[PDB]
């Protein structure tokens, strides 16, 4: 009386936590596309001269 | 007198004409859009008096002169004194002679089809340049203020063309010409 819901209970934990798992395994071999860049900025701090170009 | 044969550049207004080469950050000289003449009548002989004088010699003898603006309101209808200040301009003053130099103009994208189609002849047939482009005063402005994007504004002294340019892209449909300029300022 205690095995078959037992093994029920196995089956079923097993099947969702796996679905789970096959999920999280494309979450955790690749957490690089959930990333960001520091996108740095130049600003041209050079507000003392101008340029050579026949345009500036 | 330049060692180099590069294009010449002349900007005429209906204000005054600025005029040099190519590659460079100023114009070399400038000269009025104006030709002169006497409205007097002579009276000592052998004085030697021109007919007509030319751009900075109508505004050096002017006491006696009456001078007249070729360009009206940003459009060419007088060529032969178009013809007389671009000469002057280009061979007694800018010493180059644009036979041996590409020459571009400029003008309001929406002045009149005549001014650039006369133009362009002038400089073909009685300069005998090489090659011409006929510019316009919007695209000018955003090379010459560093910028492809923004609202050309030219408040000068003929006609104001009022001209949007996005990404290098003109933007037509929001052109507003007004008929104001700086002359009509001078005349209030």
């Amino acid at each position: 009386m205690q095995a078959l819901l037992g093994a029920r209970a196995k089956e079923s934990l097993d099947l969702r936590a796996h679905l789970k798992q096959v999920k999280k395994e494309d979450t955790e071999k690749e957490n690089r596309e959930v990333g960001d860049w520091r996108k740095n900025i130049d600003a041209l701090s050079g507000m003392e001269g101008r340029k050579k170009k026949f345009e500036s | 007198d330049e060692d180099e044969t590069t294009a010449l550049v002349c900007d005429n207004g209906s204000g005054l004409v600025k005029a040099g080469f190519a590659g460079d950050d100023a114009p070399r000289a400038v000269f009025p859009s104006i030709v002169g003449r006497p409205r007097h009548q002579g009276v000592m002989v052998g004085m030697g008096q021109k007919d007509s004088y030319v751009g900075d010699e109508a505004q050096s003898k002017r006491g006696i002169l009456t001078l007249k603006y070729p360009i009206e309101h940003g459009i060419i209808t007088n060529w032969d004194d178009m013809e007389k200040i671009w000469h002057h301009t280009f061979y007694n003053e800018l010493r180059v002679a644009p036979e041996e130099h590409p020459t571009l103009l400029t003008e309001a994208p929406l002045n009149p089809k005549a001014n650039r189609e006369k133009m362009t002849q002038i400089m073909f047939e009685t300069f005998n340049v090489p090659a011409m482009y006929v510019a316009i005063q919007a695209v000018l402005s955003l090379y010459a203020s560093g910028r492809t994007t923004g609202i050309v504004l030219d408040s000068g002294d003929g006609v104001t063309h009022n001209v949007p340019i996005y990404e290098g892209y003109a933007l037509p449909h929001a052109i507003m010409r007004l008929d104001l300029a700086g002359r009509d300022l001078t005349d209030y």
